[PDB]
């Protein structure tokens, strides 16, 4: 690993620079260097972890899907036939995406998940878990895209036990995670109406919970919800 | 609007 | 180079994709890789260039800015000694975008500019190497600050020069040249007057050449007329 | 504001 000659301390404190400079490979790859120190992550280095990778991810994908609706409308009746070139370049930055997902992937398996026995740090890396599996699944078209979603919906699952065990119903990793299974649902997995029943009991629950909550953990879960909301507006 | 999550 | 075996017109379909995806490094490579097929560029070839180019060194230069701010604010009168951290990730930025910087002068100087003869492409290239001479500049600090200053001034000037006697006020290009030349003088060159001076003259001259436009060239000329009267507001 | 280049 090029960051293995780097203190992990200096790891983290350069993965908070390049988040304060919007440099998410530089903050991912810092991050990636930390993991592979061995140790354990804290509740603030977790948060480092998934925000990089997101944010790396959240552009390819964006990428991705410009591309793949250029290829599509190559593809419509009368369309003037271009070439390989869209379908190349899509190609391109797919594999570049599928690349990230698997590694991490990897890192959570190798091996933040089998050493993370505190609910807020299971369920955090079980939620990566799903999301990056949602990704490779958004992209899937072969042999082992049924086995792509099955592996997203046992790692929400899994968390989404440990939550519902462990965590109260306001804790912003449970609202999120809740949140991304419900989107999981909505548009990888075919149904909608788990989506939406999911997204409702959740926030419903959650606002029955506020009333325990300090000040300032009240407008973290709020937060939330809100998002919660948003989508149960736009699918009802 | 894109759905939302997190 | 690794787009030696992509055909010239796969590299530009492809330089417009990654454009329409906002992959820009993509396209500063795709676009590297059509200029060492050795053929001149077209018009609008050139502007897939030199837009690659632009965004990709824009982000380095504003994440440097972001770092050497931090650094700065490190090394005042009372700050807690953090170690050699933010002055690594701060070089580590600037030897990446030097290295941009450099790839850049090295398409333009092999050999773009030498084959260029029509005044848009000579003086649209000599800008190119005035702007990117002058990003270096904005991170010098040793023995070789005041001839990377000089090279930015002398591309500047021989594009003036061109574009004074062969294009019209109001044509793009020139107005796109006056306004950055006018910028090295404010902040590289400690020269504002000079700064001012030109962005004053440049508008004002083409101002009294646009009753000889289209709607359509009324509107590109404008647009950047407007830029140059921002910096006169800015300035005075 | 930051002034404008091109
Ligand atoms: C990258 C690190 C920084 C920017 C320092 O922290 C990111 C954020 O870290 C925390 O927020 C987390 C968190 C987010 C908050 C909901 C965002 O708060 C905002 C917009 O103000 C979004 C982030 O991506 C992050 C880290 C992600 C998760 C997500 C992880 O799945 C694996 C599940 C839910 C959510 C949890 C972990 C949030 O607690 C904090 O509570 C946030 O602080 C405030 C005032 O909201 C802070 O912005
Ligand atoms: C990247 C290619 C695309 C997006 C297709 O074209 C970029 C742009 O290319 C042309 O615009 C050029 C041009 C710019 C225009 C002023 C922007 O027009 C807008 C915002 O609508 C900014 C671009 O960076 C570009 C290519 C750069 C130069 C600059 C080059 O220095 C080496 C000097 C001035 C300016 C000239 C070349 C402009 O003519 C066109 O006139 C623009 O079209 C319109 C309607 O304004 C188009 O957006
Ligand atoms: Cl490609
Ligand atoms: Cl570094």
């Amino acid at each position: 690993g090029a960051m293995g000659s780097m203190e992990r301390a200096s790891l983290i404190q350069k993965a908070k620079l390049a988040e304060q400079a919007e440099r998410y490979e530089d903050m991912a790859a810092f991050m990636k260097g930390a993991v592979e120190k061995g140790e354990e992550l804290s509740c603030e280095e977790r948060n480092l972890l998934s925000v990089a990778y997101k944010n790396v991810v959240g552009g390819q994908r964006a990428a991705w899907r410009v591309l793949s609706s250029i290829e599509q409308k190559s593809n419509e009746e009368g369309s003037e036939e271009k070439g390989p070139e869209v379908r190349e370049y899509r190609e391109k930055v797919e594999t570049e995406l599928q690349g990230v997902c698997d590694t991490v992937l990897g890192l959570l398996d190798s091996h933040l998940i089998k050493e993370a026995g505190d609910a807020e740090s299971r369920v955090f890396y079980l939620k990566m878990k799903g999301d990056y599996y949602r990704y490779l699944a958004e992209v899937a078209t072969g042999d082992d895209k049924k086995r792509i979603i099955d592996s997203a919906r046992s790692a929400y699952q899994e968390a989404m036990d440990i939550s519902k065990k462990e965590m109260p119903p306001t804790n912003p990793i449970r609202l999120g995670l809740a949140l991304n299974f419900s989107v999981f649902h909505y548009e990888i997995a075919n149904s909608p109406e788990e989506a939406i029943s999911l997204a409702k009991t959740t926030f419903d629950e959650a606002m029955a919970d506020l009333h325990t909550l300090s000040e300032d953990s009240y407008k973290d879960s709020t937060l939330i919800m809100q998002l919660l909301r948003d989508n149960l507006t736009l699918w009802t | 609007q894109w759905r939302k999550s997190l």
